[PDB]
């Protein structure tokens, strides 16, 4: 683990209010001694870690997409077909109507079925695969410090999850993702 | 691991010796079904789809005299329906079924291990004596591409009412 | 449940009463939903 | 038609229906509308009318008394009157008897047959109850295998 | 005590065999796995069942469209085999034929080489129509849940 | 000592965990008085019939056999509209199938007389998919879980059809909450 004992691992408590559960053994990346409800006792650690990475990645992509939509940056020809609305919910409904979101659903589900489900099943049957590992490093940015990249990915994904949730609810209240 | 899917382990039933075997079986259908049956099915689909795709393109280009009169200018699956009423599709199905009786016999020879999947010993021109493995890889690859292509052509026809080439000329 | 209580419930009069009450309910409900059946319908 | 008239077209049957409905309506005239007695009497009238109509359409024959009569001779036009009902009986009764006999033998080959007959072994009893659904073939199998009929020399009999 | 529904007759004092047949491991498609006579699986195995079924389908293809087809009138005309009259059978000029075994026309079924024909064809009815899971003309279950959550007393 | 499914209740003694889908769920203790072999045979038959029932209710709403008799999207109406002679033929065929598949051993006293007879194993493996020991256990668990899910789904489908008086897909697309 990168910065083991300081950033992550055993004896690390990001929130000293809650005691670092014994189940958190410091073996998993992103282990900062936060599990007040002690889910780690019963859950399947590898499955839940893969779930966390997937949630974070989707949330990061969603943050980028929502920010571009609110800023008004659109691909050539997207405005003519879908519309010029900046509201995320209106964009979602318009794309569902046209068929864009349906195709994205189809292909995301195909990727899930053919890659994520088999990989998850093998990992839970003890393949040894790192959670969230698909070998997708075409640009080779992770060769230098894979562990540092892993921790950065997990933390950025958590922050993106919280930010995306906040943005959606801000849009609900004020009509703005910022919520300023 | 799997050459095609690097992060997934190589399927157990796929040794890699068969033509077109790149370890692509994320869902593990080979672990469910006998791989000889699956290979026979894949080669069959490949050949049928290659003939179907070439037929769609060639029907767009040219139509035999008399068949145009009988089908009234209909194309693709509409030609299918018209010529079913005509009785020509009936003859095609009769003789294809006659072939497929011996196809069933050959399938059980394959499952008994005497026959390689898809090997009907049909090479009158002797094109496979030079490099049979190379030709087999070509056949499998072209057949997969033809399966995808016939899918695309038929669904484009369902969308537009136009054949492959007519669509490409009138997108 | 106590095995002795279960044996008591297995005693003949208890079983006869329960079985015949169940049969009476069966006949009563059959006549409640399909009444006045003097004949098999054919 | 056999010796009587169809009940769907008999003045006696119609008169009986009329009398029943008129009795119910006279009983109803003394109750406020929407009260439980009025609703009950109305439901009684509806049930009477439905019963009479269904009897009429059933193909039942009716005599001069205006009541349906049953032709229990074997005629297939009136099978539902005695034969099919009786086949259902025979099925259920053979079921009951077959399972009871099976339980008697099961208790016979036990440590305390009398205890098993007063305090039952309801798991085995339910087993036999289940078995009882093919009692005809089972009983015939017992008969032909010789496990049903006992020999004359193995059954106690009084002196002559 | 006794555990009921054992399935073992000796537990219930019922007749039973003494030596039960062993279960061989062999399968016939469109058949079952169980005791069989020696050579039964070899003679009447999956190959037998499948090839016999293929032959049956190939024979069904003529049978489904059975009938005297003639082009004497200048167009292909189908006439039931029952129309033909046969000499030498006394009163019965018209005699049973294949239509007796396969009465498709009587039941109003338009058979074809493949089971179904144009007149008698599988019916595909689109369930979706113009409905959508949410924010559609059709009021769906998800629409009901959204309306309920946004409702006003 | 305690059941896995219901922690406060004790583990059912007759459920030793050998059977697929065994989580120690037997609160009423049927296994104590009824042989688990009979219970599992019944469970598998129920689950298989309900798998087919759910598939049929969902499929025969979109695709039908030719004819006015078979043209009914509503399944309870199909029950009545389909040819009665055909339905009786299906009943007779099911009876013959039960007889032959169980090999004349169709009663609680003789069903498992043969030691070779296993709960739910009727000799049905036409394509021999169950001859692989590695996947056999997974297939067994999948079959049991599918039977359970399909049983619940079929019950829900039947009663929601009683209530709504519309097909399942039609109800979900045009939902109308119950009023009296
Ligand atoms: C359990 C784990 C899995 C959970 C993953 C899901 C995570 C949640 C993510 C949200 C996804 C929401 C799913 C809702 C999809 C829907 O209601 O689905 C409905 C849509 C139906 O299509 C939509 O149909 C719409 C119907 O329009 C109607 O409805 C619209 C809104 O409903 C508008 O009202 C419009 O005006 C009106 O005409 C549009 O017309 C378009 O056709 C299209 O947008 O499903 C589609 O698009 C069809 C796409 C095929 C489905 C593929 C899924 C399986 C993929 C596996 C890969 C194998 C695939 C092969
Ligand atoms: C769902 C979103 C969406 C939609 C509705 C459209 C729609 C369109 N795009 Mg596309 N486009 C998209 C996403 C989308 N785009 C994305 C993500 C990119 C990458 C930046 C592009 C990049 C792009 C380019 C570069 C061009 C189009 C063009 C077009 C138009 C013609 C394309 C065609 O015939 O097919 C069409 C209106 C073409 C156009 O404007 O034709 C004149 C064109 O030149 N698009
Ligand atoms: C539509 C196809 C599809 C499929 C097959 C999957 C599959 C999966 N997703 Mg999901 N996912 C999808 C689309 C899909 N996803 C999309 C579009 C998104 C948003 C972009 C996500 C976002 C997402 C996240 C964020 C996470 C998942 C997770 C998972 C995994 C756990 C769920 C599971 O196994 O349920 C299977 C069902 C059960 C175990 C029992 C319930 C049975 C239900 C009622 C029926 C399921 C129906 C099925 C999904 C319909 C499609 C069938 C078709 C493919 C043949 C699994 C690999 C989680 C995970 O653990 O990932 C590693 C996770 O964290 N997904
Ligand atoms: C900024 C966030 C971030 C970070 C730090 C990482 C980090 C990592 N990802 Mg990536 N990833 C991200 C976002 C991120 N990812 C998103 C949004 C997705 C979904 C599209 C993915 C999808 C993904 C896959 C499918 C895989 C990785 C993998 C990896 C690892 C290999 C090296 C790499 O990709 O470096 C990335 C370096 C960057 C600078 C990326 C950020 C680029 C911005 C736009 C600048 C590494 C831990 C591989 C692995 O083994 O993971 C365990 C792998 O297989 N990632
Ligand atoms: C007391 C004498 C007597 C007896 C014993 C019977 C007995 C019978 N009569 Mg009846 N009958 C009688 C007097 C009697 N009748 C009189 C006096 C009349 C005139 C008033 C009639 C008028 C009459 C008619 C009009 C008919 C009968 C028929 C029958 C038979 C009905 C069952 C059957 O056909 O099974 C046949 C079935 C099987 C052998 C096996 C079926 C197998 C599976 C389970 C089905 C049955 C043998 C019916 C019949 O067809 O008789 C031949 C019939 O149509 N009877
Ligand atoms: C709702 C109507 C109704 C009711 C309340 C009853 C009530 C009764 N019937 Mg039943 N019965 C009915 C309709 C009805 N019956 C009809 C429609 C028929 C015509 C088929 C019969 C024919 C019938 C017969 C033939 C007998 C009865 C007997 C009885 C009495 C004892 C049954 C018994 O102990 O069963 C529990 C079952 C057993 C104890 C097993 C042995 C007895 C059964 C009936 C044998 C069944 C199978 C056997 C092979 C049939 C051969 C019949 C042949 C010799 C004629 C009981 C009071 C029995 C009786 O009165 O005996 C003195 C009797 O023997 N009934
Ligand atoms: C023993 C042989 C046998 C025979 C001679 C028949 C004869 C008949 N069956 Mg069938 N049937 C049989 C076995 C048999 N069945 C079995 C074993 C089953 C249970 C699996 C059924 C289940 C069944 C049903 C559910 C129905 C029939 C119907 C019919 C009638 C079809 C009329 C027609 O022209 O259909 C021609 C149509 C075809 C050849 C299409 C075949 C479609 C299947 C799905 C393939 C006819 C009386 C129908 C009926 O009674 O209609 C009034 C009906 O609804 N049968
Ligand atoms: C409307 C729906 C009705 C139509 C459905 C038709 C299906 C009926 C099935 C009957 C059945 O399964 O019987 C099961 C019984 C088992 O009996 C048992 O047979 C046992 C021995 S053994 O099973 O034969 O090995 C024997 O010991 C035991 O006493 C006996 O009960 O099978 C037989 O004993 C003989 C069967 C008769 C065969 C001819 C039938 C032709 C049709
Ligand atoms: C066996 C044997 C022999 C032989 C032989 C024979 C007869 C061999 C015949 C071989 C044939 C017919 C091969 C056909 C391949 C067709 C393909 C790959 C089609 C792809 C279509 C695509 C990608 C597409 C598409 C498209 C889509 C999707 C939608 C469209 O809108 C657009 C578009 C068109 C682009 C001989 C006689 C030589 C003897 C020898 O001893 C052995
Ligand atoms: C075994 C075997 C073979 C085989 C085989 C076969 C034919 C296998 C077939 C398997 C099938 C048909 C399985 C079907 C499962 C259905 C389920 C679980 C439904 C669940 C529904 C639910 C939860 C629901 C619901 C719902 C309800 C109630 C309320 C609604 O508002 C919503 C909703 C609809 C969601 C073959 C022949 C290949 C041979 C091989 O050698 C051996
Ligand atoms: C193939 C030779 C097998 C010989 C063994 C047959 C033994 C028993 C045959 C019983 C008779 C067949 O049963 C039959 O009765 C029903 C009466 O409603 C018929 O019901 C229907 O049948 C016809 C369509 O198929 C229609 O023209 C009838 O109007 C209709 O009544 C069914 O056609 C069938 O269910």
């Amino acid at each position: 683990l990168y910065k083991e004992g300081s950033l992550q691992g055993k004896g690390v408590n990001c929130i000293p209010i809650f005691k670092r559960p014994d189940s958190l053994k410091g073996d998993a990346v992103g282990d900062m001694g936060f599990d007040p409800f002690g889910f780690s006792s019963w859950v399947d650690m590898n499955y839940v870690r893969e779930a966390e990475i997937k949630h974070g990645r989707i949330a990061m992509l969603a943050f980028a997409g929502i920010v571009v939509e609110v800023l008004g940056i659109k691909a050539p020809g997207a405005g003519k077909i879908l519309g010029s609305s900046t509201d995320i919910f209106e964009i979602h409904n318009a794309a569902v109507e046209k068929g864009s979101m349906g195709q994205i659903l189809l292909w995301c589900g195909f990727f899930e079925m053919t890659a994520g489900l088999p990989a998850m099943q093998q990992m839970l049957e003890g393949s040894g695969r790192t959670p969230g590992d698909f070998g997708f490093d075409p640009l080779g940015l992770g060769k230098k410090d894979f562990a540092q990249m892993q921790i950065k990915e997990i933390q950025n994904g958590r922050l993106a999850m919280l930010a995306v949730s906040g943005m959606v609810h801000h849009a609900l209240i004020n009509g703005k993702v910022q919520g300023l | 691991m799997s050459p095609s899917i690097p992060f997934l382990k190589k399927p157990d039933a796929l040794d890699g010796t068969a033509a077109g075997d790149i370890g692509f079986d994320p869902l593990g259908f080979s672990s469910l079904a006998d791989i000889k049956f699956l290979q026979e099915a894949e080669i069959k689909h490949c050949r049928i789809a290659m003939l179907a795709a070439a037929g769609s393109i060639a029907q767009d280009i040219f139509t035999f005299p008399g068949y145009s009169a009988l089908t009234g200018g209909a194309k693709m699956t509409a030609a299918h329906d018209k010529l079913v009423a005509t009785g020509t599709m009936g003859q095609i199905l009769f003789w294809v079924s006659f072939a497929e009786v011996f196809g069933t016999v050959a399938l059980f020879d394959t499952l008994d291990g005497k026959r390689a999947p898809g090997d009907f010993k049909f090479d009158p021109l002797g094109m496979g004596k030079k490099n049979m493995a190379d030709m087999q890889l070509k056949e499998i690859k072209n057949g997969r591409l033809a399966m995808l292509g016939i899918a695309g052509m038929t669904h484009g026809y369902f969308i537009s009412g136009k054949g492959p080439l007519e669509l490409l000329g009138n997108f | 449940m106590d095995s002795n209580f279960l044996k008591y419930l297995s005693t003949a009069p208890v079983l006869l009463t329960v079985w015949l009450s169940f049969t009476a309910g069966l006949v009563i409900e059959a006549n409640r939903f399909f009444p006045d059946m003097l004949y098999f319908p054919m | 038609v056999a010796g009587l008239t169809p009940c769907k077209d008999s003045k006696d049957f119609q008169r009986r229906l009329d009398g029943s409905v008129k009795k119910l309506k006279t009983r109803l005239a003394k109750y406020e509308k929407g009260t439980p007695p009025a609703l009950a009497l109305e439901k009684q009238i509806e049930r009477t009318q439905a019963r009479f109509e269904r009897y009429g359409k059933a193909g039942l024959l009716c005599g001069t008394d205006g009541l349906p009569h049953l032709i229990t001779d074997g005629r297939w036009s009136h099978s539902g009157e005695f034969v099919i009902p009786g086949l259902f009986f025979l099925y259920i009764a053979g079921w009951i008897g077959w399972v009871g006999r099976s339980y008697v033998l099961f208790a016979r080959e036990s440590d305390k047959p009398t205890e098993k007959e007063i305090i039952l072994d309801v798991p085995a009893a339910l087993s036999f109850v289940s078995t009882g659904f093919i009692w005809p073939v089972s009983a015939f199998k017992e008969f032909t295998s010789g496990n049903l009929i006992a020999d004359e020399s193995e059954i106690t009999v009084s002196p002559r | 005590a006794t555990v009921g529904f054992s399935g073992v007759p000796s537990d219930f004092c019922r007749p039973a065999p003494t030596a039960f047949p062993a279960e061989p491991a062999g399968m016939t498609v469109f058949g079952a796995r169980g005791p069989r006579a020696e050579g039964h699986r070899d003679k009447f195995g999956s190959r037998h069942a499948a090839v016999s079924l293929a032959c049956a389908a190939l024979l069904w293809q003529p049978i489904s469209q059975a009938g005297m087809y003639s082009i004497d009138s200048g167009s292909l005309a189908k006439k039931s085999f029952s129309e033909m009259e046969v000499p030498g059978f006394g009163d019965a000029k018209k005699v049973p034929t294949i239509e007796s075994f396969f009465p498709f026309t009587k039941n109003g079924f338009d058979a074809s080489p493949a089971l179904f024909g144009k007149d008698s064809m599988i019916v595909f009815e689109n369930p979706l129509g113009k409905c959508g899971a949410y924010a559609s003309s059709c009021h769906t279950f998800l629409d009901e849940m959204g309306d309920m959550l946004k409702a006003t007393p | 000592e305690k059941s896995a499914s219901v922690p406060f209740l004790s583990k059912p003694e007759k459920l030793d965990g050998s059977m697929a889908g065994d989580v120690g769920f037997d609160p009423l203790g049927i296994s104590y008085f009824i042989d688990v072999k009979w219970l599992r045979e019944a469970e598998l038959k129920h689950g298989r019939i309900c798998m087919l029932a759910t598939a049929g209710i969902l499929v025969q709403e979109v695709i039908h056999l030719p004819g006015p008799a078979f043209s009914s999207k509503f399944a309870l109406d199909a029950w009545s509209t389909a040819p009665r002679g055909g339905m009786v033929q299906i009943l007779i065929a099911i009876g013959l199938i039960e007889m032959v598949s169980n090999r004349f051993a169709i009663t609680a006293t003789d069903m498992f007389a043969n030691p070779n007879r296993k709960p739910g194993d009727l000799g049905f493996d036409p394509l021999s998919l169950g001859a692989n020991p590695a996947t056999r256990a997974k297939y067994e668990l999948s079959e049991v879980i599918h039977g359970r899910a399909a049983m619940m789904g079929l019950s829900g489908m039947i009663h929601q059809m009683i209530v709504s008086k519309q097909p399942v897909i039609d109800q979900l697309l045009n939902f109308k909450p119950v009023d009296a």
